[PDB]
């Protein structure tokens, strides 16, 4: 009756409401010039913050990078800044490395 | 165990990618894809929704238009609303403008 989902902060539910309910609603630190000239890769940003996020996004899934060795995970994410920016308007968020930009700190997704 | 890759957007679920443009409405563009991607796991239809008929029309439940918002809020609108305008019917503005559904004084 609220109409939509509170997932908990946790990268690990976040992964499993993914896998089950579809695309979700996610918040992030966008505040860096490394995010806003993202180009290509698994984005990683160093002095992201895991709690202070100023932008939505959409989570459409998740995998892996198996060419590269370690930290290879990523959430494929859909960006609202058109498809000149990243890939085609997505950008690969690095994926269980300690909620990096806080991408689990305010996900939900509406009830239909 | 979940599986250890997933991507929605090859099971038809995801609406190409919008430009929120000169406007803090990005919470409107996230709201909007989550709630493309349940519709059309309800129904079997993707429809590009309208996020200007959330930046116009959800000052109620808390967003502030250009000047930023929650998807949650956004969500609680779309339920007291029943649902939501598509994109076709309800273009982006990339500007607050006045909710035609506020009857406003008379």
């Amino acid at each position: 009756d609220a109409g939509f989902v509170d997932i908990p902060k946790q990268e690990k539910a976040l992964m499993k409401a993914v896998a089950t309910v579809g695309p979700i609603s996610v918040a992030i630190d966008a505040g860096h010039e490394s995010f806003l000239f993202y180009k290509e890769g698994i984005y990683f940003e160093p002095d992201c913050s895991s709690e202070d996020m100023d932008h939505g996004v959409l989570v459409v899934g998740y995998g892996f990078e198996s060419t590269e060795s370690d930290n290879n995970k990523y959430w494929l994410v859909k960006n609202s800044w058109g498809e000149e920016w990243g890939m085609g308007g997505y950008v690969k968020m690095a994926k269980d490395r300690r909620n990096h930009c806080g991408i689990a700190s305010a996900a939900s997704y509406p009830t239909v | 165990e979940a599986p250890r890759s997933v991507d929605w957007r090859e099971k038809g679920y995801v609406t190409p990618v919008k430009n929120q443009g000169q406007c803090g409405s990005s919470w409107a563009f996230s709201a909007t894809g989550a709630l493309e991607g349940q519709m059309f796991r309800k129904t079997g239809r993707l429809i590009s929704l309208s996020e200007q008929n959330l930046v116009d029309c959800s000052g109620p439940q808390g967003n502030e238009g250009c000047n930023g918002g929650l998807m949650d809020y956004a969500f609680q609108y779309v339920q007291d609303n029943g649902g939501l305008d598509s994109e076709e019917s309800y273009p982006y503005e990339a500007t607050e403008e006045s909710c035609k559904y506020n009857p406003k004084y008379s």
